């Protein structure tokens, strides 16, 4: 439904194939949903109408918070225990951010592993290289961080690799 | 029952910083104190570790029955 964003959980436009008979025998499917339908799904929809009905009768709303930009650990001095305070915070609430991106392109991958059936290995081919690409970078943000992380650790493991591709960048233009 | 029981995040927020300042500032406190003792005891020159000398005013400074003191 309408809930949820189309764009960040996307589906293909789902083909079904109309039924053929090849056959004077009853199909004994139909005959079942129909029942189905009659006995389950129309009390369930009335009890459901009754239930809308009520909340629409009250309603009322609940909004998502949005946080300020602070400055990052970058720009704190050494011992100014305030700036580093706010930018951990900041640092944290990425963290859990880039952890819940991480979760929507699995859960695409999942779906489009199981939608596919027998063809999974060549049509979930996008969704594996989305995956590979934030696996990646989650990989470089995050790994080997430790149980007592920081944002100081994660500045230091960025210079790191700073340094790191710089000197191969030199000694790349040495050759 | 966040109504009823808990505050907005911002007091934890602003609470957590008034405390951090001052242990922060509690903590370059007592680093500077332990150093200005130390250069104290060192030089002698502060008013700690002030050890007492003999009081120049029980030095008698009359005439002593010998020019030569
Ligand atoms: C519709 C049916 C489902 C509803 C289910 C609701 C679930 C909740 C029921 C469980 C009780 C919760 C446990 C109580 C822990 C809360 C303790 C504390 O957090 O509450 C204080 C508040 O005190 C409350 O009054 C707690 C009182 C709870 C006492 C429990 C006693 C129940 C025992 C039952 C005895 C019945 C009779 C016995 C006969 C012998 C907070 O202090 P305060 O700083 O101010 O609040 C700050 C937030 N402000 C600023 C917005 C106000």
């Amino acid at each position: 439904p309408d809930s949820w964003d189309k764009d960040v959980y996307p589906e293909p436009p789902r083909r079904t194939p109309a039924p053929a008979p090849q056959t004077s025998l009853p199909n004994p499917v139909t005959y079942l949903t129909k029942i189905f339908d009659l006995l389950v799904d129309r009390p369930v929809t009335l009890a459901r109408e009754f239930i809308e009905q009520q909340h629409a009768k009250n309603r009322y709303y609940y909004y998502h918070r949005e946080f300020r930009r602070v400055p990052d650990i970058t720009e704190c001095e050494e011992k100014d225990i305030l700036c580093m305070f706010e930018a951990e915070m900041q640092w944290r609430r990425d963290y859990k951010v880039d952890q819940e991106i991480v979760n929507i392109i699995q859960e695409r991958l999942k779906a489009c592993q199981q939608r596919e059936g027998e063809s999974y290995r060549q049509n979930c081919a996008k969704e594996l290289e989305q995956f590979t690409q934030v696996s990646k970078a989650f990989q470089d943000r995050y790994s080997d961080l430790g149980a007592h992380y920081s944002a100081r650790k994660c500045l230091a493991k960025q210079k790191q690799r700073m340094l790191a591709e710089r000197k191969a960048a030199k000694e790349a233009a040495a050759a | 029952i966040a109504r009823t029981f808990y505050d907005g995040p911002e007091k934890n927020y602003e609470k957590t910083m008034a405390i951090l300042q001052i242990e922060a500032e509690k903590a370059e406190l007592r680093l500077k104190e332990l150093e200005v003792r130390r250069l104290m005891r060192a030089r002698g020159d502060g008013p700690w570790y002030q050890y007492p000398t003999i009081d120049k005013a029980l030095i008698d400074h009359s005439p002593k029955t010998t020019p030569d003191n």
